[PDB]
């Protein structure tokens, strides 16, 4: 595909790229992009099961086609292989073929009991401090 | 600058690295809970598996038959030694004793559990019944198994002890309490090893059937006798009886109550759920999955089969017959279907559900419905329909997704998102190259390789090597990868035992190391009157101390609320 | 002479050194600051450890001078702990040869401890 720069990928063009379409279906899952999410714990609201939520491949073309940032033709093949690599880093999600779905933890993640999931939010150790645990640890 | 090997060994962790997780965990554990001689006898039980009573006099130094049975009844009282008595041909009758989690996680769960029991019961109003509740399960626990009669004998309220006795009711119904007896100090393999030799004897001599038929009706009758004898617990069998005063439901006196495990990892599997569920479907959703999570909880199925653990999954067949039996029972058990309207009784009254939804771009049941249907809708399988408006929770297709879930996030806070992201796709696409990763999943080369050789240490990633010559030379084979997800849970298991373990030992040497000055602050003098009769320097230090094993027990929490996943 | 082969990625400059740490660098994050309900959790921890410490079933670790003083007088005995004999045992649950330590003919008493409702953990 256009990803290839000097016969490498480019991946600043991959982020911007990835962070648009990523964008796009946000604002078409949720009633509105990144607006109910502010004050979000108290006043957020979510669609309707019989919703048709998901956003399909043609919209994600024809909205990175219009939004002339790729710069380049792009396959269905290629918006497909990138929205492959947003739902690898659990970005979003798949219910059927050629439709995705953005997922509220990669909403929660751009901004109490502990889990592991909102790891995020969770603040780091200060120093000297011994009894801290380490995943490499056991292996080192 | 340069660390000396002395450094090494002295200020890290480089001698208990070489530890078994398991027989450190315990063995720090009941060193901590009780002494060093309990901790010697569990050592060594775990160490050389099953021993008796004679063989861990002649292996442990320093102890003699009569110190071996003392502490042997002070780990039985607890629950942490099991035991089995078998008879020889020539007739010498011996006992052997094992080792159970069982007791060791009530060890290690304590706190948990009385939290669990103060919050799931509802007593959240008020103030009385969160003093008794957590003083009838904190004696409970530590003395093992206790009596009502033996409990109530130290009270003289007869009000406090008709409260005693109602709440000693409450937490048998629901399961929380339940009977001890023989069978929760018998081995689950040599219970079934026994069912299945007298369910072989039983049949005639001489009969049509060949010998694998004869084998699978032992097998049948076995299975059958078997579940009966695990599930004889939870048949309320010691609540039957009524007080000489009517209308008045007490629990038995002589009978001997103990905590339930079983129960109390259905609650923290369902904690596990919602927390799930917190991260795919929105808050008010979460709220009614949680209830609806608390309601099907007592009857809900077992975290572990225990006819597992019996080697029967040695035939495949019996592997597809339990996974069959898991389904069908996660199914059709009674207590687990439920509707709206059944959640709609059980709403709290904070809980809104009004402006929730929005159909197009008062605890009614059609909002319940459309928050249920939003659930069984999700690509995690959180809730499925048999029949439309009948929902159920799928515990055999939900908790392998959990599992993967935890292990990817753990593996994304760890070793960065692009772990994640490389771990994900190696899992996508069974068996694949290095070009195809770098083709499929978007990110350079070189990082590529540096994160795949990162995952390989922790057993995410495994190298399958395909040989192109004669002699399996590294140079001219070809490298693919696979992700198997039972080396890596097991490994990640291994490791937060290993870590649970070591906290508790750094604990343990802070205490032992500041034993003089705990002693002295916690005199019945001293207490409530530290600032008044101690030195400015022992309070610091004392402030230090209290901090640092706050924050030790409250990493151990996290770590339990991470590990507990792996062990399902 | 073994030295001379060299992979593409890496260099003379950067090789030859061979300093793996043996301290880890990878942290949970499990390690932040506690919170009300955790430390409630924790002093429920301690207070576990400390009834269980102190408890009938402890089986611990593996200036009482011969000398006569009447100083012994109007000196008070430390304690009257008690012991592994002490307790009511339900006999069906344990083995017949941990009969003769348990003491099956001797005086019951339940040790049941009162549950500390404050967090007396001193921060």
């Amino acid at each position: 595909g256009p990803w290839f720069t000097d016969g490498e990928l480019d991946i600043e063009f991959i982020n911007s790229l990835l962070t648009i379409v990523w964008r796009f279906i946000s604002e078409n899952t949720f009633p509105n992009g990144f607006k109910n999410f502010e004050n979000g714990p108290k006043k957020n609201v979510f669609y309707a099961p019989n919703v048709k939520n998901y956003s399909t491949t043609q919209e994600i073309l024809e909205f990175i086609t219009a939004a002339q940032v790729a710069n380049v033709e792009l396959t269905p093949s290629n918006i497909r292989s990138l929205c492959e690599v947003l739902v690898y880093d659990d970005k979003l999600e798949k219910v059927t073929h050629d439709c995705y779905r953005v997922t509220l933890e990669s909403i929660l993640q751009m901004n109490e009991e502990f889990s592991i999931f909102n790891y995020f939010k969770m603040f780091p150790a200060s120093k000297h401090d011994k009894e801290v645990v380490y995943f490499d640890e056991w292996t080192i | 600058k340069l660390v000396t090997p002395e450094d090494v060994m002295t200020i890290s962790s480089l001698e208990q690295r070489t530890l078994n997780p398991d027989l450190f965990l315990y063995k720090e554990l009941v060193k901590a809970h009780l002494g060093e001689r309990a901790a010697s006898v569990i050592g060594m039980l775990v160490a050389l598996g099953r021993l008796s009573v004679r063989e861990l006099v002649e292996k442990i130094d320093g102890m003699d038959v009569d110190s071996v049975k003392t502490t042997l009844v002070s780990l039985t009282q607890l629950r942490c030694v099991k035991y089995l008595q078998e008879t020889a041909i020539s007739g010498k009758k011996t006992t052997y004793y094992y080792y159970n989690e069982e007791g060791i996680h009530i060890l290690l769960y304590s706190g948990l559990i009385i939290d669990e029991i103060i919050t799931q019961m509802r007593v959240n109003d008020e103030e009385e019944h969160k003093q008794l509740v957590a003083e009838i399960v904190q004696n409970v626990i530590s003395l093992g198994s206790l009596t009502v009669e033996d409990y109530l004998s130290s009270v003289t309220s007869d009000s406090m002890k008709y409260t005693i006795s109602s709440l000693f009711v409450q937490l048998c119904e629901m399961g929380y309490l339940i009977q001890i007896s023989k069978l929760h100090y018998t081995p689950i393999e040599d219970l079934w090893q026994f069912l299945y030799e007298k369910h072989y004897k039983n049949i005639p001599r001489n009969s049509p059937l060949s010998d694998l038929k004869k084998r699978s009706q032992a097998k049948m009758n076995a299975k059958t006798d078997f579940a009966k004898i695990i599930n004889k617990p939870n048949e309320l069998s010691q609540i039957l009886t009524v007080d000489p005063k009517t209308s008045l439901r007490i629990v038995k006196p002589t009978v001997s109550l103990t905590i339930n495990l079983d129960r109390f990892m259905k609650g923290r599997r369902s904690k596990q759920l919602i927390n799930l569920a917190k991260t795919r479907v929105g808050s008010v959703t979460a709220q009614v999955y949680k209830i609806a999570l608390r309601l099907t909880e007592q009857k809900s199925p077992k975290i572990r089969d225990p006819l597992t653990q019996t080697g029967l999954l040695q035939d495949l067949e019996e592997a597809k017959s339990f996974q069959d039996e898991a389904e069908l029972v996660e199914e059709k058990t009674p207590g687990l279907t439920f509707n709206a309207i059944d959640l709609a009784r059980h709403l709290p009254a904070e809980l809104d559900l009004r402006g929730s939804l929005l159909s197009r771009k008062p605890h009614s049941a059609s909002l319940i419905n459309s928050h249920l249907k939003i659930l069984a809708s999700s690509n995690f399988p959180f809730l499925n329909e048999t029949k439309p408006g009948v929902y159920y929770v799928p515990y055999s297709k939900l908790m392998p997704v959990l599992k993967s879930s935890v292990y990817e996030y753990v593996i994304a806070s760890t070793l960065g998102p692009s772990a994640m992201r490389l771990s994900r796709c190696i899992r996508d696409n069974k068996l694949v190259s290095e070009k195809i990763i770098n083709s499929t999943a978007l990110m350079k080369e070189k990082d590529i390789r540096s994160t795949l050789a990162s995952l390989i240490r922790y057993n995410s990633v495994e190298i399958q090597e395909v040989p192109r010559t004669a002699d399996r030379s590294a140079s001219r084979a070809v490298f693919l990868f696979r992700c198997k997800e039972t080396h890596s849970y097991n490994f990640m298991r291994q490791n937060l035992e290993w870590n649970m373990a070591n906290l508790l030992f750094k604990k343990e040497k802070l205490k032992q190391e500041n034993s003089t000055l705990l002693k002295k602050a916690n005199r019945d003098d001293v207490k409530g009157r530290e600032n008044e009769l101690l030195l400015p320097s022992e309070l610091n230090q004392l402030k230090m101390v209290n901090e640092r094993e706050l924050n030790v027990f409250a990493r151990l929490s996290r770590l339990l609320s991470l590990w507990e996943v792996f062990q399902m | 002479n073994y030295m001379s082969n060299l992979p593409f990625g890496l260099g003379y400059g950067d090789v030859g050194k061979n300093h793996i740490t043996e301290f880890p660098s990878i942290p949970l994050p499990i390690n932040g600051p506690i919170t009300n309900k955790e430390r409630s959790l924790a002093v429920k921890y301690i207070n576990f450890g400390k009834t269980v410490k102190d408890g009938p079933f402890y089986t611990g670790s593996m200036t009482n001078d011969g000398i006569e003083r009447y100083s012994d007088k109007y000196l008070k005995k430390r304690k009257i702990g008690i012991s592994i004999d002490d307790h009511p045992y339900n006999l069906n649950l344990f083995p017949n040869e941990l009969y003769n330590v348990m003491g099956i003919n001797k005086k019951k008493l339940l040790a049941i401890s009162k549950f500390n409702n404050a967090d007396d953990v001193f921060t």
